[PDB]
RNA sequence: AGGUUCGAAGACGAUCAGAUACCGUCGUAGUUCCGACCAUAAACGAUGCCGACCGGCGAUGCGGCGGCGUUAUUCCCAUGACCCGCCGGGCAGCUUCCGGGAAACCAAAGUCUUUGGGUUCCGGGGGGAGUAUGGUUGCAAAGCUGAAACUUAAAGGAAUUGAC
RNA sequence: UCAAAGUUUAAG
């Protein structure tokens, strides 16, 4: 009931954690030292404060990543898991599945490949007013 | 388009696209989309010209390749289906993305910092990505869009008839055109197929 | 929209339109030559009869007039193929 | 709206002739009325005795006597 | 009820004009407006129409060409005497130099330009510009 | 101006209706105006719900409900919170409230 | 433009919409001018010029664009018949 | 308020109907 | 010392787009007010219409600021009506001069019977409205003059169009309005498609095009 | 003729400085039926009637047409109740740079200085005044028709910021 | 699950 952070912090502690990450820690009296050698905080309250909120964007980031922070490792492991390739799924084995008035358009285009028609559905009544 | 006798159908192409659903439109149908349909099936999901959907994806490529410096070709997504798909097709192509949170005034505000200028947008969804579509007639920008049977046609100068709801129908269209720009210019023969494999091009939803 | 061959529209939404909104006003109805079974005096009644329609040889009655098209009394065939 | 026809002319004519009855300055000019209760009976000018010199007091905002003359 | 068929006519033409129609249908047909139609076409206003005999009334159709500002009609078909032809002119054409008030005519139905070459009056139907 | 164009009485086509004389201030109102509360509930409520249940002669019993069509005037509805007033935007919802 | 000499006038002779023969305004903002590139024919592949669509913004905003365009295309034959 | 003034005037004819029927 | 952020500004700067007409032609929003000052340094002369002090009722007294509408315009073919709102007048007229420019347009103008010397009147009876006030302007002869109120006279003379019998309606006290309305009639007259048009266009490259390899520069 | 309920007037009881009012208790005319008048309401969509054209979407009421399946009834038939469409014409709704509009808003209040489909009624700053006066209708209450002198610089509309 | 609460220099 009381003490939030000010953006003058938080901005703060972002910047360190996105060019100094591997300097810093979960124990806060460590990188309170850090956050006075890497950048020129000119008050100790204010330091103080950064450090604190530093460790608290550390203890997020070593359980998933955060969404407001770009941590050049973590980037290149996305990348990583976002060029990622099967052995593909748009071949559909054999036997792609069709309906007749799908299997009649391929008719007007002039085709007869590897694919299964079938339907039965009878117009339900789609939603309910 | 010409589908004439290089550029035309091909089985595999349609076996792919069969297989991605994109045929598979949606219950709603707009009243500008109404030319891209064969039918509507029984519970009531229409069904798209699948050569009249290659006949515009053709002629989406051939106003992308126009475009001189491929740079000034914007590629956005809003919805995280196209968000990989168009970055995998800005890497490809040469063009430029911007996927997800579209900034307002980005085409507008000389000021600003990402402020761009482009000569040709490629949105997703215009439901969707419909912050670019409205500033994409402050300046002089023309625009390709990937429009369901739902999709309303204001300012998307070339729609393309798709599913764009599912996210495999999503970037296989992706992929299909940056095949198509590249087959239309550059290095990919048509007589071989691609290196590229359209699963590069989905979404992931959280699966491992 | 904005191209509409308004002088070779199809006729697959000529059928769908008003019988006078059509490009050209033409009728919705027909004339139907109706057998009936034990007389074979084929007679010839219009789609709307609007008139209990006796036979030939009148012992049987062949149609009973709705509001739409005439009601056919149960095993009474026709024939359209006219005009 | 407007009778507009070919042969209307009366009818138009008519209705302007009743409508101008309600433009304010025109049946000030064309009933009597004004013309009777002018003291300057349809004229710029008129002589009159003064027979009493009385002041007027000026209304509310502007505080003045304004001495007149009741002719 | 349908008084005027020229005046529906030539308002149809001119709603379909604004809202970038390519062609027009005009319902109820006649001698006049096909007439209109055919001065429009010579000075170039409208492209080659057609018109469909049903067994009665008549309908036509107009292919546009976005030319078309307005085409307009003055009821009633008042009775222009050559003088006041320039008169009627300068205040319902928008220049001295393009447009036309076409007026039927002991001669025929023209535009302004040849009863005046044939010095001929008569009764304004309506105009185009 | 114009407030509501429905004018808060959905009449439209009709001339006249019925009035409804309201459950709370008597006033006497449209029937298509008025708000319309359709109030299910259970006779004993929460408290004493599950005393009822210890002391009744039958074995498990559903117990009953007591329903009422309540008529409210715009009056009473608003004073007694039933409708607040919305922005001028927000006034065009006509789903009702979760 | 020409005066009665014969000599032109007028600073410039504005664009004018394929699709509506409308001129497009100094200002018209919301309007294109869309670029549409040939191939060789025997092997696709882009071979250097172009074809040109201008549109009013009138039409984009009404939504008829992408039709008129495809119109457009067909009647160069970029679009190959679509039935 | 209008409908007052009006019946204030109502009244007042009423009078007037009186006073002039004396005569 | 101008740098420019707008791709067209950066073409026009480096003496690659040869007139704002080219520019037109395009529709291209000049959004740099460096570039028309470039294409029309000189002649160009700005006059200020009106200085209406709006205000807005606070807690503490009432707000007041001053709005400054100011034409601008060459006398031969161009206008711009820029408005622009501030704290101190001064401001407000240099940021309205700008928009002033920013805004301006093409005038179209005429010929009136016989078609000979050049154009000084306007090509056809095109109006302009705005917020109620309507401004009709009417092609006049030779030597006429500009035949109206003195707004619409400013602009019009500015324009260029020496000759014009003109018509209003509406409130045209609210002088802003006024100038509005008549901007949009000026604005209007290279949007009437005329028969003196008609022929089929012909479709130039676009700057953007033209100097693509330019633009991304070397 | 009839009078349950309510209820102008009226009478009390409260509240209030005062309340001949709001609340409460009674209660007359009226409220109900038949037969004669009366002719006015914010009698309102505050929107004259007829006619044409100019965007979507979903709904809903009636009639008609067509369709594969249900329920069923009994074994099919005929069904009706559902289901999915089309057509006409109703009541409305959402939707948008249709176009309008001072606007709020309106697919009509659109197709208007690019002004003319047809035709009725009707307004001309605010007040005096829907008054006076005559004429007429009405058992009456009133209704229709309907001025002037004199006064007055604004009254009024929509929307915005504040203050309340 | 609604007690009572009326007024505000002529002197700018
Ligand atoms: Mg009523
Ligand atoms: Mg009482
Ligand atoms: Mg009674
Ligand atoms: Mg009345
Ligand atoms: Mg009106
Ligand atoms: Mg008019
Ligand atoms: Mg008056």
């Amino acid at each position: 009931m009381g003490r939030v952070r000010t953006k003058t912090v938080k901005k703060a502690a972002r910047v360190i954690i996105e060019k100094y990450y591997t300097r810093l820690g979960n124990d806060f009296h460590t990188n309170k030292r850090v956050c006075e050698e890497i950048a020129i905080i000119p008050s100790k309250k204010l330091r103080n404060k950064i450090a604190g909120y530093v460790t608290h964007l550390m203890k997020r980031i070593q359980r998933g990543p955060v969404r407001g922070i770009s941590i050049k490792l973590q980037e290149e492991e996305r990348e990583r898991r976002d060029n990622y390739v099967p052995e593909v799924s748009a071949l559909d084995q054999e036997i792609i599945e069709v309906d007749p008035d799908t299997k009649e358009m391929l008719k007007l285009l002039d085709f007869g490949s590897l694919s299964n028609l079938q339907v039965t559905q009878p117009t339900v009544g789609m939603n309910f007013k | 388009s010409g589908a004439l006798d290089v550029l035309q159908m091909k089985e595999e192409d349609v076996l792919k696209f069969l297989a991605a659903g994109t045929h598979l439109g949606g219950t709603n149908l707009d009243f500008q989309m109404e030319q891209y349909i064969y039918k509507r099936k029984s519970d009531g999901i229409y069904i798209i010209n699948l050569k009249r959907t290659w006949e515009k994806l053709l002629l989406a490529a051939r106003a992308i390749v126009a475009i001189e410096n491929p740079a000034d070709v914007s590629v956005i997504s809003s919805r995280n289906t196209g968000q990989r798909a168009v970055l995998k097709f800005a890497a490809a192509t040469g063009a430029t993305p911007i996927a997800g949170r579209f900034t307002p005034g980005t085409f507008t505000n000389q000021i600003q910092a990402a402020f761009r200028e482009p000569r040709l947008l490629v949105v997703t969804d215009p439901r969707a990505d419909h912050q670019p579509l409205t500033e994409a007639s402050y300046v002089n920008l023309p625009t390709i869009a990937l429009c369901n049977t739902d999709s309303p046609l204001r300012y998307v100068d070339i729609a393309i008839p798709c599913n764009n709801k599912g996210a495999h129908s999503v970037g296989l269209m992706w992929w299909m055109l940056a095949r198509e720009v590249l087959r239309m210019r550059g290095t990919i023969s048509r007589e071989h197929p691609w290196e590229v494999m359209p699963d590069l091009y989905f979404y992931r939803d959280p699966e491992e | 929209p904005l191209a509409k061959d308004l002088l070779h529209p199809s006729p697959e939404e000529e059928k769908r339109k008003h019988k006078k909104k059509r490009l050209v006003q033409s009728p919705n109805s027909y004339f139907m030559d109706v057998k009936c079974p034990g007389c074979y005096k084929i007679t010839t009644v219009f789609s709307h009869a609007q008139t209990v329609v006796l036979c030939v040889g009148c012992s049987t009655v062949l149609c009973q007039p709705t509001g739409g098209k005439a009601r056919l009394t149960e095993g009474c065939s026709f024939r359209r193929k006219q005009h | 709206g407007k009778c507009r026809g070919l042969r209307t002319a009366r009818k138009l004519r008519s209705h302007r002739r009743d409508q101008k009855w309600h433009d304010k300055q025109y049946k000030k000019a064309h009933l009597g009325t004004a013309l009777k209760a002018n003291p300057f009976g349809g004229a710029s000018h008129a002589k009159g005795i003064v027979l009493e010199k009385v002041g007027v007091e000026a209304k509310q905002p502007n505080s003045a006597i304004r001495k007149c003359v009741r002719v | 009820v349908r008084m005027n068929v020229l005046a529906d006519a030539l308002k149809s033409i001119n709603n379909a004009e604004k809202r970038g129609k390519r062609q027009v249908l005009i319902r109820p047909c006649s001698k006049v407006i096909v007439r209109f139609l055919t001065v429009m076409m010579k000075h170039g206003y409208i492209g080659e129409f057609e018109i469909i005999d049903d067994h009665r009334a008549g309908k036509i159709v107009v292919n546009l060409t976005g030319r078309l500002n307005k085409c307009g009609v003055i009821s009633p078909r008042f009775d222009v005497q050559l003088k006041d032809l320039e008169k009627w002119q300068n205040n319902l054409l928008p220049s001295r130099q393009f447009g036309f008030i076409v007026l039927t005519t002991s001669a025929g139905i023209m535009d302004h330009e040849e009863a005046r070459r044939k010095h001929t009056g008569g009764k304004i139907l309506g105009f185009f510009f | 101006t114009k407030k509501r164009r429905n004018n808060g009485r959905a009449k439209k086509g009709r001339g006249h209706v019925q009035p409804i004389r309201c459950t709370n201030c008597a006033r006497c109102v449209p029937k298509d105006k008025a708000i319309k509360k359709f109030v299910i509930r259970n006779i004993v409520e929460a408290a004493a719900v599950r005393d009822i249940s210890e002391a009744s002669v039958f074995d498990a019993y559903v117990l009953p409900k007591l329903y009422v069509k309540l008529h409210y005037c715009v009056s009473c509805a608003i004073h007694s919170k039933v409708v607040r007033n919305r922005s001028r935007e927000a006034r065009k919802d006509r789903t009702p409230p979760p | 433009m020409q005066n009665d000499a014969g000599e032109f006038v007028d600073l410039y002779v504005p664009r004018k919409c394929s699709a509506s023969n409308r001129i497009i305004g100094a200002k018209d903002h919301a309007s294109i001018p869309m670029n549409v590139a040939e191939v060789d024919k025997v092997t696709g592949r882009f071979n250097g010029q172009f074809k040109t669509y201008a549109i009013c913004g009138a039409i984009r905003r009404m939504g008829e664009s992408d039709d008129s365009i495809l119109r457009l295309a067909k009647a160069h034959g970029i679009v190959s018949q679509n039935f | 308020r209008a409908k007052w003034r009006k019946k204030r005037m109502r009244r007042l004819k009423r009078k007037r109907r009186k006073m002039r029927q004396r005569s | 010392e101008w740098l420019p952020v707008t791709k067209l500004g950066r073409l026009v700067k480096d003496v690659k787009i040869k007139s704002l007409e080219e520019i037109y032609l395009f529709s291209l929003p000049i959004k740099e007010s460096e570039i028309i000052d470039f294409f029309l340094g000189a002649a160009l002369k700005d006059e200020v219409l009106k200085i209406m002090p709006v205000q807005k009722q606070t807690r503490a007294a009432q707000r007041t600021r001053f709005k400054a509408f100011v034409a601008i315009g060459d006398y031969n073919g161009h206008v711009g009506l820029g408005v622009k709102c501030s704290k101190e007048v001064a401001t407000a007229i240099r940021g309205a001069i700008i928009l002033a420019k920013l805004s301006i347009v093409p005038v179209r103008r005429g010929y009136w019977g016989n078609k000979i010397g050049k154009p000084h009147t306007v090509p056809c009876k095109v109006t302009g409205r705005c917020g109620s006030v309507l401004v009709r302007l009417i092609p006049a002869p030779r030597g006429t003059g500009i035949v109206s109120a003195p707004v619409p006279k400013k602009l019009l003379l500015m324009a260029g169009i020496d000759d014009c019998y003109t018509s209003a309606w509406s409130c045209t006290a609210t002088l802003g309005n006024f100038a509005k309305a008549t901007f949009d009639a000026i604005s209007k007259t290279y949007s009437y498609l005329t028969p003196d048009l008609w022929k089929e266009t012909v479709f130039t490259k676009s700057p953007y095009q033209e100097f693509t390899d330019h633009l991304v520069k070397t």
